RNA sequence: CGCAGGUCGCAGUGGCAAGGGGGACCUGACUGUUUAACAAAAACAUAGGUCCCCGCGAGCCCGUAAGGGUGUGUACGGGGGC
RNA sequence: CCGGUCCUAAGGCGGGGCCUAAUAGGCACCCGCCGAAAGGGAAACGGGUUAAUAUUCCCGUGCCGCGGGGGUAGGUUCUGC
């Protein structure tokens, strides 16, 4: 599943410490923020670079903008995002609702 | 003087002399270029290694000179004729 | 010091020079502009050399070998 | 209607320029029929096509997907922002402007 | 001596100090902001709970504020009674839509902000009582309260969600995060001690104390103060 | 096409960045001639690449290869001689790096 | 060329009526060309050099400058030598 | 870096430099700290768990007072126990 | 022309004010200043010399800041190419 383990692959940096239960959930969260996302503005799927915890940045568009601590948007985040980057969906019901 | 060079904010350069010797000189860093207002970039035309402050950098020929760079200057004046 | 590559703008420095340094080599001969800023040099032929001194000696330049 | 197909049509039988750049320059200098602009288009070069657009007398259909969709409707492997369709071939891509 | 740890606090010694001169300035409204600005930094604060947007205001005033999920550089915001219920927005409490999410709530107008400042936080616009001019809110802690209608929140919630569920994995990780706040770390138990420097401290098995009252003078009030209950029960009671 | 003879421009790059003239021929798709008159506002007469140039919404009536004088009385026309006076003043401080990107 | 900023600005001098100016150019030109030129055979990079003496040739014809002919001769003196030498030992 | 051949000693990482190893129980998870001058530990801390006081004009603490710390902070938070 | 001297940091002091039985005690407020011979920060290098100083003296070749004179580009309603 990983590079050059099984399962504690982001994680194996800490080797046998710190618990089976503790390294579990560093790989858990870790490999959604080091995985590919889609930028709210371009919607490239690109890794984004995270400047500190909550900015994000996307190397293709530039686009800087406040998320999750560790993944770019949280669950609750991604519905009461900004509706100026709601435009693809608002003109895809507009096609959709014409014809 | 001494302490003042065992700190890195000198730099330790060896030239030899024409007296056979080899000392240490104790030189300034540069200091940073100009920078645009907006992306934060070096400016081009007055990004040359400058190592003392008071020297005059002569601006490139534009409105607003260097300030900002010739891509934020564009873009701005394009929106001042459409509002 | 300064090193000049056109007698002709070597000589508007070299006539207002408090002395003019001559040091001779084979393929060329330095003459030296010395002023009160800066010391001028110009490297020039050895047949150029002895005519710039002509005139510098005429213009009551000191001139002095090196 | 299939926005895409007609697009793939015209892409092969009339003339349709990809690119932003090439859709500025065909806007100002150039004479267009139909103006795509993919609907997720960043405001400087939405506002640049709104505006050249609005000078020249042309149309713009703003394509309901992203930059992306836009490439993949034309059968393009890349991103389209913006695109001109300066003769439709065979495609009924000029009953988009309705 | 013999004064206790929480006592020696109080004298605002230096390792007890918050080191505020590594940020930029509170993140509070300024008293007079209206109109339109633009979002033109996103920032990290040592020791600040979420990331910071710097707004540039049409009349040029700039300042601090807590960037909600989804602002991002270069955004225009509406503040003021006129501006629309949109995210990152900095509106009246008057003027919110009820069931609305909301983030740096003013208690009364003017003070910049108190409630929802922490990142993943925010505020629920529950009710509206315009005869008194209260906005009732329910805050983070699930307390419902009534909050000045002039006062001014932001629509969103608060960036930076999810940063505790990460574990602190080295005691050398929890050390960086405590430099740039004010916790005096680590942090030796009670019973760890002797009586002279705690009440727990002492007996060849050291225990732990049994609640205190309420009226209980300074380094006597460590410990449970005077709790309502303790344990799972007092979970239980709770709901 | 709107870049077309007769059309005032505000040139946006080089020294002459912000100022005001009129196409006055068109060299090719790449390329117009630009002249508002240096006397005027301070555009001298030569060559301009189309993307250096912002077209405006007014335009004016001209023939090909216009002369300077031409395009002056055709501005005094239109009553647009104070109008080509003018210079363009950007808001830097509106300008993000999105829109430079 | 290395040194065509410096032949514009001689032209673009001259055109304008800067006597003086023209004068600094010229020799800002015949710096540019000796001093890379001098720098490469210090180096011994002979076939960039020879490059830039060829051009240092066009342009004292293009511009009528002896100090060129004159530093131009002792520099190609210079790569004789050291190709002489090269020669020898290999 | 490799291959082939020859050859000397008791000894070829020839001096210098330079891990003895393995099984099992108790114990503290670990790195870390500690009685300067008889104790380095199984003690302290630790990450993790959990409980309590608190919506800020709070809670807890310092000061005779003026006032102050937590706080350029706000429950994904401050403080207090285990 | 090597350092201090200048700047501010964490901090501190003084006056006013408030507090105090009172001060030589406290400081949230206002005003000023101090606070680094390792941070920021103008400008000098090589050779020679003494029993003992040496980027300080002497030789040579320079640099910085402040001010002045001449020439020059430029300006002299208005804009440098
Ligand atoms: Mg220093
Ligand atoms: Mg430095
Ligand atoms: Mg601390
Ligand atoms: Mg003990
Ligand atoms: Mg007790
Ligand atoms: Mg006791
Ligand atoms: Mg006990
Ligand atoms: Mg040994
Ligand atoms: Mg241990
Ligand atoms: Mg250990
Ligand atoms: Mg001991
Ligand atoms: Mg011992
Ligand atoms: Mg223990
Ligand atoms: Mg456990
Ligand atoms: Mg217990
Ligand atoms: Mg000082
Ligand atoms: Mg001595
Ligand atoms: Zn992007």
């Amino acid at each position: 599943p990983f590079s050059h383990t099984k399962i504690v692959g982001p994680a194996g940096r800490y080797g046998a410490r710190y618990g089976m239960g503790i390294r579990r959930k560093v790989t858990t969260i870790e490999v959604k923020q080091r995985g590919k996302h889609r930028c709210p503005s371009c919607r490239s799927l690109v890794r984004l670079e995270r400047l500190a915890f909550g900015i994000w940045h996307c190397p293709k568009c530039g686009h800087t903008f406040a998320g999750g601590a560790y993944v770019p948007q949280t669950i609750l985040g991604k519905t009461i995002a900004p509706e100026e980057l709601k435009g693809v969906e608002a003109e895809k019901a507009k096609w959709k609702e014409a014809a | 003087p001494r302490p003042a060079y065992r700190s890195r904010s000198l730099r330790r350069v060896k030239v030899k002399t024409p007296g056979g010797r080899t000392v240490v000189h104790y030189e300034k860093r540069a200091k940073g270029v100009p920078k645009c207002a907006v992306t934060g970039q070096p400016l081009g035309g007055m990004n040359s290694k400058v190592y003392r402050f008071g020297i005059s950098t002569r601006a490139p020929s534009r409105p607003y000179g260097g300030v900002v760079s010739h891509k934020v200057l564009a873009r701005a004046i394009r929106y001042a004729v459409r509002r | 010091p300064k090193e000049i590559f056109l007698v002709e703008l070597w000589k508007k420095y070299g006539e207002k020079a408090q002395v003019v340094r001559v040091k001779r080599y084979e393929d060329f001969v330095k003459l030296k502009a010395r002023l009160s800023g800066y010391l001028y040099t110009i490297r020039v032929p050895p047949d150029k050399a002895e005519q710039l001194i002509s005139e510098l000696k005429a213009k009551n330049v000191k001139v002095e070998e090196v | 209607i299939d926005i895409g197909r007609e697009l793939q049509v015209a892409i092969n039988t009339g003339k349709v320029i990809i690119g932003l750049r090439e859709t500025k320059k065909s806007l100002l200098t150039g004479a267009p029929k139909l103006v795509i602009i993919a609907a997720n288009a960043p405001r400087w070069a939405r506002e640049d096509i709104e505006y050249y657009a609005k000078l020249a007398g042309v149309p713009i259909f703003t394509f309901p997907g992203s930059s992306i969709e836009l490439g993949a409707a034309a059968k393009r492997p890349h991103k389209i922002m913006a695109l001109a369709v300066v003769d439709p071939g065979q495609s009924e891509i000029l009953k988009l402007v309705e | 001596g013999k004064r206790i740890l929480v006592q020696r606090r109080g004298r605002g010694g230096s390792q007890f100090r918050s080191p505020s001169w590594k940020r930029d300035g509170p993140v509070r409204y300024p008293p007079n902001i209206s109109g339109r600005g633009i979002v033109v930094e996103i920032l990290h604060e040592p020791g600040l709970n979420a990331p910071v947007a710097k707004i540039r205001m049409e009349n040029g005033v700039e300042f601090f504020n807590y960037a909600a999920e989804g602002l991002y550089v270069g955004q225009v915001i509406q503040v003021g009674p006129d501006a629309p219920p949109a995210v990152g927005n900095v509106l009246p409490l008057g003027k919110i839509p009820e069931g609305t999410m909301v983030f740096n709530v003013e208690k009364r107008f003017g003070d910049g902000g108190k409630f929802a400042r922490s990142g993943g936080t925010y505020a629920l616009v529950i009710g509206q009582r315009p005869e008194e001019n209260k906005t009732i809110v329910r805050l983070p802690s699930g307390r419902v309260i009534e909050v000045d209608a002039r006062g001014r929140a932001t629509i969103g919630i608060v960036a930076g969600g999810g940063r505790v569920e990460k574990p602190f994995v080295k005691a050398g990780k929890k050390y960086h995060r405590a430099r740039a706040k004010s916790w005096k770390y680590p942090t030796v138990r009670g019973k760890a001690m002797s009586p002279y420097a705690h009440p727990h401290g002492g007996g060849s098995h050291q225990k732990g104390g049994t609640p205190v009252p309420k009226t209980a003078p300074p380094g006597q009030k460590v410990g449970f103060i005077g709790s309502r209950c303790t344990g799972r029960g007092c979970v239980r009671a709770r709901a | 096409k709107v870049i077309d003879v007769g059309r005032v421009v505000v040139k946006v790059l080089g020294r002459e960045a912000g100022r005001k003239a009129v196409v006055v021929d068109i060299v090719d798709e790449n390329y117009v001639v630009i002249t508002g008159p240096k006397s005027l506002s301070g555009v001298r007469r030569r060559r301009v690449n189309i993307n250096h140039i912002e077209p405006t919404d007014k335009k004016i009536e001209i023939k090909k290869g216009a002369s300077d004088e031409e395009v002056l009385k055709a501005l005094e026309a239109a009553g647009l001689v104070e109008y080509m006076k003018e210079r363009v003043k950007p808001k830097l401080f509106e300008i993000t790096p999105a829109d430079v990107k | 060329p290395l040194c065509s900023k410096w032949e514009s600005l001689i032209t673009w001098a001259e055109k304008g009526g800067n006597s003086y100016k023209a004068l600094e150019f010229r020799e800002k030109l015949v710096e540019c060309i000796v001093y890379t030129a001098t720098e490469k055979v210090k180096k011994k990079k002979l076939d960039e050099a020879e490059e830039l003496l060829k051009y240092g040739k066009e342009v004292a014809k293009k511009f009528n400058i002896e100090e060129l002919n004159f530093h131009i001769a002792l520099l190609e003196k210079e790569i004789s030598k050291i190709r002489q030498r090269r020669a020898q030992a290999q």
